[PDB]
């Protein structure tokens, strides 16, 4: 099934890491990303990706992982999450905040779900379809930091009322230095500032 | 021990008692020893049954007829609100300002509602200087950040048309009082009966669409589950609310909730104080614009602007009034439109796609005033809405509990997806749909239901079941027997006034039997 | 696309669908009500009240005006209804109403008062308004203490004779911003009733515990529980005939509606079914179930709010009592001038006199036995034309099932129930009562 395939294709995401060279966490350490768009998991799990939003989603997701790994703050999860998009030109267009797949199901970064759900204080069991996975190393700091997995040039910041309610369409005209209050679920509002 | 008697009691009863028995005691002697005589018995039964002249017809020699409805001018509209003929601002929500007084505000600010300038001539309207001078009056208000309304000249007149007058004590009467004023008793009116609604048709397939925006009703969790019945229970419910939460009817649904909410805190809070209060709605989704599937985006829908007039809980149960603004644009209809004043105030923007980016196109806008009265009742029974999804549910559980009996196994969804049910006439031709589409329908038969609940409408309601079990007799060949159906008829014919619904569902009862006689025999042509 | 929402019971059946078409769980109407009740008990005598000097219109055992017998008709027959009552006797047993009116006394001995305060609504009879039980029970108790001390009773036998020798009181007080009232005045607020009281709550009550324990033995009695067990009863019912009759014989089903089932019971016949059935008991309640039938036998009406008048333009518009209407009947239309002037009569002051029917919603169970009464009839005219029925009935809807041999000897049947039914008040409505074969009928919404 679509979703079993999904599943699988997780699993074998989850062991590439395998506490070891050539694998997730070295390449991390070394900052090259671009090889991580080119892995065979990815290009095993990309015919499950919608055809239409293909180039948009590949855009974001590479973005997403750039950022977080240019600046060593990153949260293997969201990581995991987006990973499978970016094997594929990107290509210019409107994202509205749901990785779409082929089975007309959604995959929202930074937010928890059936098909793929992180709980803090479980980041060894990583809950997909409501079965959890041990993950094969251990982590209690590298996942701490997900200010920069939820949108793409933005970083969380300190909670501001004053700030104005946006939408993502408003995004691309915030003037540098301006923080913008937005919602980053259902009814979870979150302060960010462009950077 | 014994009850002890008095006198008065004892003389009524040795007085209430036969004719033939002047005292309790004859009548109780007769009583404890009364024997059986049934021959005496059966002679007045039958002599009961020979002056005594009861028809009895089968209703297949003498069969029903079609019924006659009224005529006249067509019903007008009847609802507070305008279902589909609304056009809705909208704002992006704020949880720290979710209230009517800040999302009216905040609308204010940007502008577009102070830039509304209703113009002076009116398209078809009867006091338009009124409710043009109360708009300025609300707009000059919500600048001030108080919804209230300190001078009250034009809510009080358009709330006393109806009645306002003096009172003079009968202590003060006299005859010449009398023959000089020339009073004479307060003669009842009666509604003038109308006749077919045209444009029903219209707003029920406007309700079976779906809306761009979604999730508009609220509702509450679901607790957890200890074994197969609530799973299967909780599936099934989580599918219908998905299926249902993007239809239009909803919008009104959840439009009537807040309104209504709001109107009740305000008159609880600040009665005998004219208020102003926001017809406004919460959205939860939307349809992406690049593609159908649903993704996130709460917003703040604005159809209008309510005022209501002094409430105190008081005079004729409480009722009170209020004055709606609504927004529209589309021109209106004089037979339709005959409770609305309206007005054109300026111009308006839509916006829609174009490939990767939404742009806007200019309209011109329309300004649907109107005085109506409402009620704590009223209140009551329309603020809870949601009560006709749970009854829609009812429908869903007898298909799907009656096929999975009699296969025994899990038939839901094959008879979700495959099930086919008519729901009218294309082109002479009968439609046929799955049941995922005939929910919409029955859903908005509830609605409606709710919406014009009534005297009318229950007593046809009532009197309509008769026919119909009648007719699934006939399905079945059974000899359906009557007395006098003619006043049956009489009877739902009287019941029908001034109620779009009635006359509507009358009028498919009778193409539904001309439809049914080629397969029944128990009806006219 | 012309949408019609009817055409869903084509291909399906009604009783799955038949919910959609049902949603979700004045002076002037008060006095055709009365005029109504005066009309259908078709009898012209006229006996005055000595107490108060007021005529009353008595219809009992005085059948007139025979034409036109198929509207309501209310007048009662005494000998037809001791007769059925012999024969439900005979068919349960001897000792059974002795049985359940001992089970009955029992049960209410150790009864306390209290429980009156368990009521949907009552009449005050001091500020005369309409309240909780409660509220004006504790106005009639601390008025009775302000004028001749407390009630110590603490129990219903004790209550009821309180009650009783306020029946006889000449002057009594009660809090008010204080004052007191007479006899006169004091019996007719007790028996007054607003579109009731307490004074006859108890007796009430214990009629309706009386025709509980009654309808409980009855097979055909659907009124004191429903559901699981209305499905039970419509079962074990529906089995019990098919092994009754035979291959030759066929049956029917009737779907019946009882109309005017309020205004057409007279507790006068009540009265003498209490009597007749208390007949063989303690005189204690042979006395005590005496009591509510005679206190509706005469029941106060209170007319609602008066009429208006109004000039022309309507600029003045004048408010007056029920009271004062007799006063201004020259101006009142015809309508409301035909409607009034036959009942200024049976005025008092601003009330009604009725001498009977019955509004409340009361003796419900006690109307049921009567209907099961009139069920469990049989004799020898129909066993030798094979013929027969039985059935089920509620306060005033039933449903009956008929047997006979033939198309034709039915119709005998159905016009010999008719008139069983009609001998004693219970009539039967036309446009909401019909029939068919015995797979399909309906009772209390369960479309069967």
């Amino acid at each position: 099934d679509e979703k079993t395939a999904i599943t699988k294709g997780y699993e074998a995401l989850i062991k590439r890491l395998g506490t070891g060279d050539n694998d997730i966490p070295s390449l991390i350490a070394k900052k090259d990303y671009l090889s991580l768009y080119n892995l065979p998991e990815v290009k095993l799990m990309a015919p499950l990706i919608r055809p239409n939003r293909k180039g948009v989603y590949s855009r974001v997701a590479r973005k997403l992982v750039s950022t977080q790994v240019t600046t060593g703050h990153y949260s293997l999860h969201e990581l995991i999450k987006v990973l499978p998009f970016t094997y594929f030109a990107p290509k210019q267009g409107m994202f509205e905040g749901r990785l779409f797949f082929s089975n007309d199901s959604f995959v929202e970064p930074g937010v928890n779900n059936n098909v793929f759900s992180w709980s803090k204080a479980d980041s060894s069991k990583i809950y997909c379809h409501g079965i959890a996975i041990r993950v094969p190393l251990v982590v209690g700091d590298e996942h701490m930091d997900t200010s920069l997995a939820l949108l793409e040039g933005f970083s969380v910041c300190e909670n501001d009322p004053r700030a104005p309610m946006v939408t993502r369409q408003d995004l691309i005209d915030v003037g540098f230095g301006q923080k913008v209050r937005l919602f980053v679920g259902q009814g979870s509002v979150r302060t960010f500032k462009r950077t | 021990i014994e009850m002890k008697k008095g006198k008065t009691f004892l003389e009524l009863r040795d007085e209430s008692v036969p004719l033939p028995f002047q005292t309790y005691e004859q009548m109780k002697d007769y009583c404890e020893k009364f024997k059986g005589n049934p021959r005496e018995l059966a002679s007045k039964v039958s002599q009961m049954q020979s002056n005594i002249k009861l028809p009895i017809k089968h209703y297949e020699q003498n069969k029903f007829r079609q019924i006659r409805l009224p005529k006249g001018p067509m019903a007008p509209y009847t609802h507070k609100f305008l279902m589909e003929e609304a056009w809705m601002f909208t704002k992006i929500s704020d949880p720290e300002r979710s209230r009517a007084g800040e999302i009216l505000i905040d609308f204010f600010k940007k502008g577009n509602l102070s830039a509304i300038r209703p113009k002076d001539k009116p398209l078809q309207g009867k006091y338009p200087i009124h409710y043009k001078n109360l708009w300025n009056q609300i707009k000059a208000a919500i600048a001030d950040r108080t919804m209230v309304i300190n001078e009250n000249d034009h809510s009080e007149f358009l709330g006393g048309i109806g009645r306002a007058s003096k009172k003079i004590p009968e202590i003060s009467l006299t005859q010449d009082v009398i023959t000089t004023e020339g009073l004479k008793q307060s003669e009842n009116k009666l509604p003038e009966p109308r006749s077919f609604p045209r444009w029903f048709n219209a707003e029920w397939m406007w309700a079976i669409k779906d809306s761009d925006l979604t999730g508009w009703v609220p509702m509450a969790e679901y607790p957890p589950a200890d074994n197969e019945l609530e799973d299967y229970a909780e599936h099934l419910n989580k599918t219908m609310e998905g299926v249902l939460q993007g239809t239009n009817c909803a919008r009104e649904m959840g439009k009537c909730i807040l309104t209504v909410g709001a109107l009740m805190t305000e008159c609880r809070l600040f009665p005998g104080k004219i208020k102003v209060v926001p017809i406004y709605a919460r959205s939860k989704e939307r349809k992406s614009m690049q593609e159908g599937l649903p993704v996130p985006s709460e917003m703040d829908c604005l159809f209008g602007i309510c005022v209501k007039s002094k409430s105190h809980l008081n005079k004729d149960d409480g009722m009170y009034t209020i004055i709606t603004f609504e927004f529209s644009i589309r021109e209106p209809n004089l037979e339709k439109h005959q409770k609305y004043t309206v007005f054109e105030a300026g111009h308006t923007t839509v916006r829609m796609k174009k490939g990767e980016s939404v742009i806007g196109r200019e309209v011109p806008l329309y300004l649907y005033c109107r005085t109506t009265a409402l009620s704590k009742i009223k209140n009551d029974w329309l603020s809870k809405a949601r009560r006709c999804f749970i009854t829609t549910m009812d429908t869903v559980e007898t298909i799907c509990l009656r096929e999975s009996a009699k296969a025994e196994e899990n038939l839901v969804e094959k008879t979700l997806n495959e099930k086919q049910m008519w729901i009218g006439k294309k082109n002479g031709e009968l439609i046929a749909q799955p049941l995922r589409e005939a929910l919409r329908v029955q859903l908005v038969q509830q609605f409606y239901f709710c919406i014009y609940n009534d005297s009318q409408l229950e007593g046809f309601c009532n009197e309509q079941k008769k026919i119909l079990m009648a007719l699934e007799g006939d399905k079945k060949n059974k000899s359906s027997f009557g007395f006098n159906p003619e006043g049956l008829l009489e009877k739902i014919e009287e019941c029908l006034i001034n109620n779009p619904m009635c006359l509507f569902m009358a009028q498919r009862l009778n193409e539904l039997v001309i439809e049914a006689s080629k397969r029944g025999a128990k009806f006219f042509k | 696309m012309e949408i019609n929402p009817y055409l869903m019971f084509l291909n399906n059946d009604v009783t799955s669908l038949i919910s959609t078409t049902y949603p979700y769980t004045s002076t002037k109407y008060t006095l055709e009500t009365i005029k109504r009740t005066y009309d259908y008990s078709r009898t012209s005598v006229e006996k005055t009240s000595k107490v108060f000097n007021i005529p009353r219109r008595k219809f009992c055992n005085c059948l007139e005006d025979k034409d036109e017998l198929v509207k309501p008709t209310g007048n009662v027959d005494i000998s037809s209804l001791l007769g059925l009552a012999e024969m439900m006797e005979k068919r349960m047993g001897e000792g059974f109403f002795k049985h359940c009116v001992m089970e009955a006394e029992t049960e209410i001995l150790k009864m306390h008062f209290s429980r009156l305060t368990e009521g949907r609504q009552t009449y005050d009879w001091t500020s005369e308004r309409n309240m909780p039980a409660a509220t004006a029970l504790q106005l009639t108790v601390d008025a009775i203490k302000e004028t001749e001390g407390p009630f110590k009773g603490t129990t219903m036998l004790e209550y009821c004779n309180k009650m009783i020798e306020m029946l006889d009181w000449k002057e009594i007080k009660f809090k008010k911003v204080i004052d007191s009232i007479k006899h006169d005045e004091f019996l007719i607020r007790a028996l007054t009733i607003n579109t009731p009281g307490m004074i006859v709550r108890p007796f009430s009550k214990i009629v309706e515990t009386v025709a509980q324990k009654i309808c409980e033995k009855l097979k055909e009695s659907g009124l004191p529980v429903g559901g699981n067990e209305k499905k039970a009863k419509l079962k074990t019912t529906v089995t019990s005939l098919n092994a009754r009759m035979n291959s030759d014989q066929f049956a029917v089903n009737i779907t019946g509606d009882n109309s005017k089932w309020n205004e057409c019971q007279q507790p006068e016949a009540y009265l003498a079914l209490l009597a007749y059935i208390t007949k063989d008991s303690s005189d204690l309640m042979k006395d005590l179930c005496s009591v509510a039938p005679v206190l509706f036998c005469n029941k106060f009406v209170k007319l609602g709010q008066g009429i208006r008048l109004s000039n022309k333009r309507k600029t003045k518009e004048v408010i007056i009592k029920a009271e004062k209407m007799g006063k201004y009947k020259n101006l009142m239309r015809e309508e409301y001038k035909n409607l009034f002037e036959p009942l200024e009569k049976y005025i008092q002051k601003d009330v009604c006199f009725l001498p009977g029917g019955m509004l409340m919603g009361m003796f419900n169970m006690l109307s049921t036995v009567l209907g099961v009464s009139t069920l469990c009839y049989m004799d020898e005219e129909l066993k030798a034309k094979g013929c027969f029925w039985t059935g089920l009935q509620s306060s005033d809807d039933f449903v009956l099932f008929a047997v006979a041999s033939n198309w034709s000897n039915i119709h005998w049947t159905i016009r010999r129930f008719n008139a069983v039914c009609k001998l004693i008040g219970i009539n039967m409505s036309l446009e909401k009562s019909y029939g068919s074969l015995p797979e399909l009928f309906e009772f209390t919404s369960m479309f069967f």
